[PDB]
């Protein structure tokens, strides 16, 4: 046997290469390790968020270091509009002298990348203004990564090692981190808003060596002691006022005007340093709801396990049975990294959705390629995250749940109508699937034939009515804020709406993407996602749920979460395992996000070239996405390089046809299964025993790859060319045709 | 023509832009394309149809494989 | 003839029996009353 | 190597047995059927996998059970 | 001039000797040390 | 204007604390 | 030693490699009533010979295929024996174990991986975390 | 009230479309009905809203007509189904189908939303849970 | 044969031309099927 | 049974929905 994995004595004792690729598959499993107890479980998983987090904050540090070494953000300052940020410099030393010349661009004297990440606007609204001040949070990043690391080792040290109890401790942990890691961080942050970023935002300088005996208000501290909180409020930035200067700048540090920024077009910052002080105040008092060592707050093994409902008999909570729910969660730590893994998901999801409607950081909103870049990474950044909350939803079933301790709960009754819950997901699958597919190749054909009057054209009517009870009214409709007499935007009883009179600008202006004007052909899309997300759904919880077993495996728990299969008997049982499920559901995730990707992408390349006719008229029929969006808009990005020459464009040719090749990849490894390939290699095998002078010989037998492990590989061809081949159309499209 | 010169349907691409599967992918399938992708509202609509309709089975076989 | 008449129920048999009688009322109806919509069905031809 | 398992439902039909390629079955005295035999998996050390032994099991549910562990140079099927 | 690479920023001769230690000089003695780490017999 | 060479050099001193560290910790957790 | 004389053969490349040298081998010896043509388990076919007959496989597998689903299904022959050849020379004979076919009830055989339950009983994984034990193992 | 959305015939765009139409009989015909009774946008196609009080037939009766063909067609499949079941070759049935059984299952499916109602109301619409195969938990 | 066009794609990608393998850089020509033209056009006469 | 528990947040929910619907169609402001 070898010494590697250390981990694993039945790898290690494996003659062949399969014991390379397995120790690394499950290197990180560090609850199916040789002689792993619950404490060294905690204790390593412990240690390992520090490195996590070390990594973090060395990334964070090496984004601040290039920009300040090799960027452009002092001269991006004086004209954000105009100038293109540059992430780093570029050394390929097998470029020719037309591609130095295509990518020394943005004012450098050297080939350069352009910067898509936004890091430049994120920067320049929290106050930054120097190279220096990059390279003094890139040294800081530094050095916190290191106190983390230091951290990490030093709690494996055996008098720092914390006991089970202590990881075990809910109710102290929630305290924590509600009022400290989230109110805490939140006060920090509204008091650097105050105290650097909106004195920056007027022309004035504060930073560390006069940050002391520089007021951020001229009423001071005592407005806040005394009660006199208005004065925080008074003299708000002129509508007339120009970013980084004094010019039309107001004194209030805490406003709530609401809308943009007419310069910036982007969120006020004294209206953000308002929200994270009301943000932190919340939290910091969502973080004594529950008992540690006082006797007062809630106990959540008790709220779970409560029968009674001031004295009447009830099953629990909603009159659902909740009981020993409290154990399940606290022993489960896949049941724990689920809702975790979903609730970044669905954040993630949010970030997107809000930022490009609201855009937060200065001249962002002008960006149109980091604005594009920044949604779809966040959107495909939270389908992985929704696939992975499922995917260790069923990896808790099988090795956490135990039907004894949650016998006649909610929990328990979940899954025993499981047949109706993914039936009736199949049937909501169907219905979308049929009628979304359908009603489309209906406006192909009408179209194709000349009489695109036939089409089908569902107005998106509840959307529109959203839009309108939010103050829009280029509908028509006269609900809620849209009608300046309803009761909602005069606030009757207080008329303390200072919010509407900023947040209507913004709803009405015609030049941002504050509700975008939707038709039928946003009603389709929509409707197209909402078969991807069920269907997705459908897959992944009919994959949790049949994780113990089902008529065709009744005894699938004892097989484990991933195994390739039962044989060709009762039928044949290829993909029956639960990670098979999030096998298939990367794919759906996958397609449902290309969906929602193309749909916010056309629809802003629509408004941002001026035809946003073309997207209302041709999105309608899916000849259109092909013809309107995917064949017109690459004609710049297949032209990055050709037989007459080179541009900057050149890089996402190239990686527009890598990503085709990775994707083109996947297809043998997914298609291909493993016993054509074992056979070959024996002929291999034959080959090298029988040919001289081939001196080398295998120390571990080569054998084809697994089948669980095929579809992995195949999986992650199929995603790397998945993202690459859309990443460099989407850039090179936006970027290409604007700044 | 009259005089004998010869003007070919592509104009000489093979040559230059069939020594790399970029030009396969811009000057042979991007660009020959532009019938067919253009083709509703005319006579060779159907063709257009068929276009689109190849693409989906291919895709369509893909959760079998 | 009596196999035949059986073999005339097969499943198959029905199935394509049943497309083709709908298809022809379906081809029909287009025929008879082309373009019609949603909003159009059972009201006088103006 | 593999784990091979028989369970009490067994009705000793030895079909397990003749449908395996490496000999791991065999059939030994029992009183717990009707056929006064059940299987046994002496030899697993030579168990492949294949699973052609669950595909003979005529009961509901199977009696035999192959649950795949490590792998060794037989069990891969290596003749090199 | 366009026709080299060439460096504007601070210790522009940093990328001239990172790149190929990184790239193509470390990367063959890195894989040999995996490679003996995973061949190490027990 | 961007950082000079003494920064630039500084960094990569800085930098070398966390590599160390970084060696502790995963030497520590393969233990 | 091991006594027959091998069937003819012109050779192969299905035969043995360098594992049959270093690890591991197996041997089949059987006994035919006259000369005739078989199928290698590797491809090709070969003659065996009138005597006694032995032929140098790779796998175990191999033997059991040729001595069941050829050499008993059509050839009639029920006297074969496979072994396992060690590169030191140790051989044992390992098919049938103990005289008689495996497919056959023999007294004295005990039962080996019996589980006394049926296979819907088994624990669930959770009862047994951080015990070592397979829902299978359990007692 | 949608103002964005005005009847097809007072609609620049829709009449542009309409002269320019071919003079076919796919064409002459639905535009005359497109004009009076179809609401336009401003690309000049018909846009179905279902935001109105009034026309509230053009859309439940479209709705109300397939609810009872679909209704139709799976009542006669249940009843057909069932039927079958007390054979003892139910089998055989399915790929050759039984035309006696068949048509008294068609005439008593026209009326399928009052035998529904009473099959609801009777219990005998569904299967008890325990009386139906379902896999472990 | 596949790898020389993705050589061909990174050549022209880097502003490399010469580079290529084309009838203007690194040249590959079918000479034996050059030939053979050659010949069969020479076998008639012309 | 007549579910009484189920009913009751059932009728609440659909309530909240014919009341927006009023509000949407234009029944009530
Ligand atoms: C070790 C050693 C060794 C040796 C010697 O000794 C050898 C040899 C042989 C002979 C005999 C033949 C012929 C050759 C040719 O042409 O092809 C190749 C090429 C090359 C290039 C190969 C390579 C070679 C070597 C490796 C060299 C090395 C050097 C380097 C530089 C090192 C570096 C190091 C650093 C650290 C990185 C062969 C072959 C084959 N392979 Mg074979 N090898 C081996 C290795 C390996 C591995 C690892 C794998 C996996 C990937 C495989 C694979 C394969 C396949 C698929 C096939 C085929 O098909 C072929 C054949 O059979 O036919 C018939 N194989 N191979
Ligand atoms: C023979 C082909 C070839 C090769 C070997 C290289 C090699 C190189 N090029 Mg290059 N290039 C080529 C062709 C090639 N080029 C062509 C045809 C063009 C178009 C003209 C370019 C244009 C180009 C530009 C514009 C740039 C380079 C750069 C580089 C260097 C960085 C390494 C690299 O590309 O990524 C190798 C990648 C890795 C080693 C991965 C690192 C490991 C991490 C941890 C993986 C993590 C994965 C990640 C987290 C998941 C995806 C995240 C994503 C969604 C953001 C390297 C010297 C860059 C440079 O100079 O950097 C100094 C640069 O800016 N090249
Ligand atoms: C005020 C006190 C405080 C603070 C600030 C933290 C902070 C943290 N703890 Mg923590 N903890 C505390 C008290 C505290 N803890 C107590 C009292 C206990 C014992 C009951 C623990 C037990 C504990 C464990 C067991 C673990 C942590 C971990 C972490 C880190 C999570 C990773 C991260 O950066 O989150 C992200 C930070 C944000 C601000 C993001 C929030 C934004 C969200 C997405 C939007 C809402 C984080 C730094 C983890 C770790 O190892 O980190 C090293 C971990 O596994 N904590
Ligand atoms: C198509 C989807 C998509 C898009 C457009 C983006 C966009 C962005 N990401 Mg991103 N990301 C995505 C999906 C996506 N992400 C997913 C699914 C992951 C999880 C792996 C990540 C992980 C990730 C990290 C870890 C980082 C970014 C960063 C960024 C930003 C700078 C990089 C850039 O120019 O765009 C990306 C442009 C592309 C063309 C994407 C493809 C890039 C390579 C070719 C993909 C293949 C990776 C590699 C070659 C294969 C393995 C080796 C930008 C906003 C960076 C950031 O925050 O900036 C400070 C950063 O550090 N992303
Ligand atoms: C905070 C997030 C988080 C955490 C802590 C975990 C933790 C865990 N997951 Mg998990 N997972 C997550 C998110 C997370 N996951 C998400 C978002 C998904 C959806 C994609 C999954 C999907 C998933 C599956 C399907 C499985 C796990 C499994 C596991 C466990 C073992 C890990 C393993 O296989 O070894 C370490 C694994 C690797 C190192 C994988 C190799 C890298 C892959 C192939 C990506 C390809 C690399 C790519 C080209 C470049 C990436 C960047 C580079 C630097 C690596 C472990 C408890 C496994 C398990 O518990 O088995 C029962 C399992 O089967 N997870
Ligand atoms: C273009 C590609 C494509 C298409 C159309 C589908 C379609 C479908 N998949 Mg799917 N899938 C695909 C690729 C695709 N998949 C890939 C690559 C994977 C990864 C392996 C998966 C993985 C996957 C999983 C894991 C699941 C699905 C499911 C589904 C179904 C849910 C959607 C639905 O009911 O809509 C309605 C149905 C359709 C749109 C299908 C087309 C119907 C045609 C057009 C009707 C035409 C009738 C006509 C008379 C036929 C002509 C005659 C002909 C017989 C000769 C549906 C049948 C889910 C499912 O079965 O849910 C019920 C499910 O669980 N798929
Ligand atoms: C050209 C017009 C057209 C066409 C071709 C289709 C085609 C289809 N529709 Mg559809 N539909 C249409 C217009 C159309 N629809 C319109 C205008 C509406 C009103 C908005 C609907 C509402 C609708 C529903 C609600 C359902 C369909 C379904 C279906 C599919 C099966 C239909 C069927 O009879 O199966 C044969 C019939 C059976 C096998 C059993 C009967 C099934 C019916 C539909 C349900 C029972 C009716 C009863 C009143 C209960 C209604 C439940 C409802 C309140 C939720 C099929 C793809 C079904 C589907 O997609 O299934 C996944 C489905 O459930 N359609
Ligand atoms: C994670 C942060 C990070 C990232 C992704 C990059 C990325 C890059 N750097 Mg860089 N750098 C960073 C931080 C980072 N830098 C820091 C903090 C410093 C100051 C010490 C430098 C100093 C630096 C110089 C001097 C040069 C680069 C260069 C480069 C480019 C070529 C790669 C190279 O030669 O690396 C060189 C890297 C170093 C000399 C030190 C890197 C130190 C970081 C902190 C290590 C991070 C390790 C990581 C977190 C662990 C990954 C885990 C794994 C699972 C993925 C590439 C764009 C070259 C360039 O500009 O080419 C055009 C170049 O000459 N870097
Ligand atoms: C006999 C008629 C019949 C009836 C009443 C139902 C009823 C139902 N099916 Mg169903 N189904 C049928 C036939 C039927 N099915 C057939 C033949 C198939 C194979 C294609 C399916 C495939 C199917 C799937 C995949 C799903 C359902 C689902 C459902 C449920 C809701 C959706 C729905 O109405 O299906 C909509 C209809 C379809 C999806 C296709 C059926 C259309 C066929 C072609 C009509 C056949 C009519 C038949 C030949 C009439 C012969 C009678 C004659 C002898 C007198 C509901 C209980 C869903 C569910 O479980 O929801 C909870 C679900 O996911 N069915
Ligand atoms: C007003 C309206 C609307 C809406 C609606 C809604 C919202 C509804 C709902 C609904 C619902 C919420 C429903 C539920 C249901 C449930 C259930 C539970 C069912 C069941 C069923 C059954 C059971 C059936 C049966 C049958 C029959 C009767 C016939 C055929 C055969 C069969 C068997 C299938 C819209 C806009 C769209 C359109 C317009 C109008
Ligand atoms: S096949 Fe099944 S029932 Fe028959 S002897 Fe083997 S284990 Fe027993």
């Amino acid at each position: 046997a070898t010494k590697f994995p250390k981990f694993s004595q039945d790898l290690a004792q494996d003659p062949t290469t399969r014991r390379i690729w397995y120790a690394m598959a499950t290197a990180h499993d560090f609850e199916l390790h040789d002689g792993m107890t619950e404490e060294n479980l905690y204790q390593k998983i412990f240690a390992s968020h520090f490195g996590h987090l070390a990594i973090i904050f060395l990334w964070a540090s090496g984004v601040l270091f290039h920009v300040a070494w090799q960027g452009n953000f002092e001269q991006w300052i004086k004209d954000p509009l105009n100038v293109r940020p540059i992430a780093h410099a570029i050394w390929d030393a097998q470029f020719g002298p037309p591609a130095i010349e295509a990518f020394t661009r943005a004012g450098a004297t050297n080939p350069v990348d352009i910067c898509y990440s936004g890091v430049y606007h994120w920067w320049y609204t929290i106050g930054m203004r120097t190279n220096n001040e990059l390279y003094v949070g890139a040294i800081f990043l530094l050095l916190l990564a290191a106190l983390f690391l230091f951290a990490g080792w030093l709690h494996l040290q055996p008098r720092y090692r914390p006991t089970l109890g202590w990881f075990k401790s809910a109710e102290p942990r929630l305290n924590h981190h509600l009022a400290g890691l989230f109110g805490v961080s939140s006060l920090a942050w509204a008091a650097h808003l105050i105290h650097v970023a909106i004195p920056e935002s007027r022309g004035q300088h504060v930073g560390w060596d006069n940050f002391l005996f520089t007021p951020p208000h001229p009423a001071g501290l005592g407005a806040f002691f005394t009660g006199n909180w208005s004065a925080y409020a008074q003299n708000p930035d002129t509508a007339q006022h120009v970013f980084n200067s004094s010019q039309g700048a107001g004194t209030a540090i805490l406003t709530f005007l609401g809308g943009f920024h007419p310069q910036t077009q982007s969120l006020w910052l004294t209206d953000m340093a308002h929200h994270h002080v009301a943000i932190a105040v919340l939290f910091i008092i969502a973080g004594h709801m529950y008992r540690t060592n006082w006797g007062i707050g809630h106990s959540i093994k008790e709220m779970l396990n409560s029968k009674s409902f001031f004295g009447a008999k009830v099953e629990g909570p909603f009159n659902l049975p909740h009981q020993g729910l409290y154990d399940t969660i606290n022993n489960s730590l896949h049941f724990q990294l689920s809702f975790a893994l979903a609730a970044l998901g669905v954040a993630s999801s949010l970030t997107a959705q809000h930022m490009y409607s609201m855009p937060p950081y200065a001249f962002i909103g002008q960006d149109f390629t980091t604005q594009a870049a920044l949604y779809t990474h966040h959107q495909y950044i939270a389908g992985f995250l929704m696939v992975g909350a499922f995917s260790h939803a069923g990896i808790f079933w099988i090795r956490d749940y135990d039907p004894e301790q949650n016998k006649g709960n909610v929990l328990d009754r979940m899954l025993r109508h499981k047949e109706a819950i993914i039936s009736h997901l199949s049937w909501v699958s169907l219905f979308l699937g049929f009628h979304t597919l359908g009603l489309y190749v209906h406006n192909d054909v009408e179209v194709a034939f000349g009489a695109a009057e036939k089409q089908v054209l569902i107005e998106p009517v509840f959307a529109q009515f959203i839009q309108a009870a939010h103050g829009k009214a280029l509908y028509g409709f006269n609900t809620l804020l849209s009608n300046p007499d309803s009761i909602a935007s005069t606030a009757w009883p207080n008329h303390a709406n200072v919010w509407l009179p900023g947040w209507l600008d913004a709803v009405n202006n015609t030049t941002n993407s504050l509700f975008l004007t939707i038709g039928p052909g946003d009603f389709y899309v929509h409707h197209a996602i909402a078969l991807g997300l069920h269907v997705t759904t459908l897959v992944l919880v009919k994959g949790a749920l049949d994780a113990r077993g089902s008529k065709l495996m009744p005894d699938k728990k004892d097989f484990g979460y991933a195994f390739p299969c039962d044989g060709p008997g009762r039928g044949g049982t290829c993909d029956i395992s639960a990670w098979d499920a999030s096998y298939l559901a990367v794919f759906w995730m996958l397609n449902t996000l290309g969906w929602v990707t193309f749909y916010w992408h056309w629809k802003h390349l629509a408004i941002w070239e001026g035809n946003i006719a073309q997207f209302n008229e041709s999105s309608t029929y899916l000849m259109g996405w092909f013809r309107d969006y995917l064949w017109l808009h690459s004609a710049q990005l297949i032209n990055g390089y050709n037989p007459y020459g080179t541009n900057s464009l050149a890089i996402w040719s190239w990686m527009f046809l890598w990503g085709h090749l990775a994707w083109a990849v996947s297809f043998m490894f997914l298609i291909t299964w493993r016993g054509y390939w074992q056979e070959l290699i024996e002929t291999l095998v034959w080959a090298h025993e029988k040919t001289p002078l081939s001196f080398g010989y295998w120390r571990d037998k080569p054998v084809a790859l697994s089948i669980v492990q095929a579809r992995l590989v195949g999986l992650t061809h199929f995603t790397v060319g998945y993202i690459a081949t859309y990443g460099a159309f989407l850039i090179a499209s936006t970027a290409g045709k604007f700044g | 023509d009259s005089d004998g010169i010869v003007t070919h349907l592509t104009g000489g691409n093979f040559a230059t832009s069939s020594i790399t599967n970029n030009g396969w992918l811009r000057d042979f399938l991007w660009a020959q394309s532009a019938q067919v992708i253009q083709s509703y509202n005319s006579s060779l609509s159907a063709y257009g149809l068929m276009f689109l309709a190849g693409h989906f089975i291919f895709g369509f076989s893909l959760m079998f494989l | 003839m009596q196999h035949v008449f059986k073999y005339l129920t097969l499943a198959p048999v029905m199935a394509t029996f049943t497309m083709v009688a709908l298809s022809v009322v379906l081809i029909m109806l287009q025929i008879w009353f082309p373009g019609l919509q949603y909003g159009t069905y059972f009201k006088p031809t103006p | 190597s593999h784990t091979v398992k028989i369970y009490d439902t067994c009705i000793g039909c030895t079909q397990c047995v003749r449908a395996c390629p490496t000999d791991v079955l065999e059939m030994v005295p029992w009183d717990g059927c009707k056929a006064a035999q059940i299987a046994s998996s002496p030899r697993t050390e030579d168990c492949v996998g294949c699973k052609r032994c669950e595909t003979a099991c005529p009961t509901d549910f199977l009696s035999i059970r192959v649950y795949l562990g490590a792998e060794t140079t037989r069990s891969m099927g290596l003749a090199y | 001039d366009m026709t080299q690479l060439t460096g504007s920023y601070a210790a522009s001769w940093l990328p001239w000797i990172m790149i190929p230690l990184i790239f193509y000089i470390l990367p063959f003695p890195v894989f040999a040390l995996i490679f003996i780490w995973i061949e190490k017999e027990a | 204007m961007n950082i000079s060479d003494t920064q630039v050099f500084v960094a990569l001193v800085v930098a070398l604390l966390p590599g160390l560290l970084a060696f502790r910790l995963a030497t520590e957790l393969y233990k | 030693t091991l006594e027959g004389q091998t069937p003819i053969f012109g050779g192969g490349t299905g035969g043995l490699l360098t594992k049959a040298e270093r690890e591991e081998k197996y041997v089949i010896t059987w006994t035919s009533p006259k000369e005739q043509v078989f199928e290698m388990p590797t491809g090709g076919s070969a003659i065996m010979r009138q005597g006694k007959n032995k032929l140098e496989i790779a796998r175990k597998e191999y033997g059991i295929a040729l001595g069941g689903q050829q050499l008993r299904a059509k050839f009639k022959i029920n006297d074969y024996k496979i072994y396992r050849v060690y590169p030191n020379g140790e051989t044992q004979m390992i098919h049938p174990a103990d005289g008689v076919f495996p497919e056959k009830v023999n007294q004295g055989r005990p039962k080996v991986r019996y589980v006394d339950r049926n296979i819907g009983s088994n624990p669930s994984p959770a009862k047994l975390k951080f015990s070592g034990v397979q829902p299978y193992d359990a007692p | 009230a949608n103002s964005t959305l005005v009847p097809c015939s007072k609609s620049p765009a829709f009449q542009a479309r309409m002269k320019n139409a071919p003079d076919t009989y796919y064409f002459n015909k639905p535009f005359k009905a497109y004009a009076k009774y179809e609401l336009c946008g401003t690309d000049g196609l018909p846009h179905l809203p279902l935001d109105r009080l009034d026309r509230a037939t053009d859309v439940l009766v479209p709705i109300g007509l397939f609810l009872y063909v679909a209704g139709f067609i799976g009542w006669s499949g249940r009843s057909y189904l069932r039927a079958t079941k007390s054979a003892s070759d139910p089998e055989m049935k399915e790929i050759f189908i039984d035309l006696p059984l068949a048509l008294q299952s068609i005439s008593k499916a026209v009326l399928w939303p009052l035998l529904a109602l009473q099959e609801f109301l009777s219990g005998d619409l569904t299967a008890r849970d325990e009386e139906i195969p379902i896999s472990p938990r | 044969s596949f790898a020389m066009y993705c050589h061909n794609d990174t050549m022209r990608a880097f502003g490399r031309p010469q580079d290529m393998f084309s009838d203007t850089g690194i040249q590959l020509q079918p000479i034996f099927a050059q030939w053979i033209q050659h010949i069969h056009t020479a076998a008639v006469g012309a | 049974a007549p579910f009484p528990f189920r009913t009751i947040v059932s009728l609440i929910l659909l309530a909240g929905n014919i009341l927006v619907a009023a509000i949407y169609f234009h029944i009530i402001n």
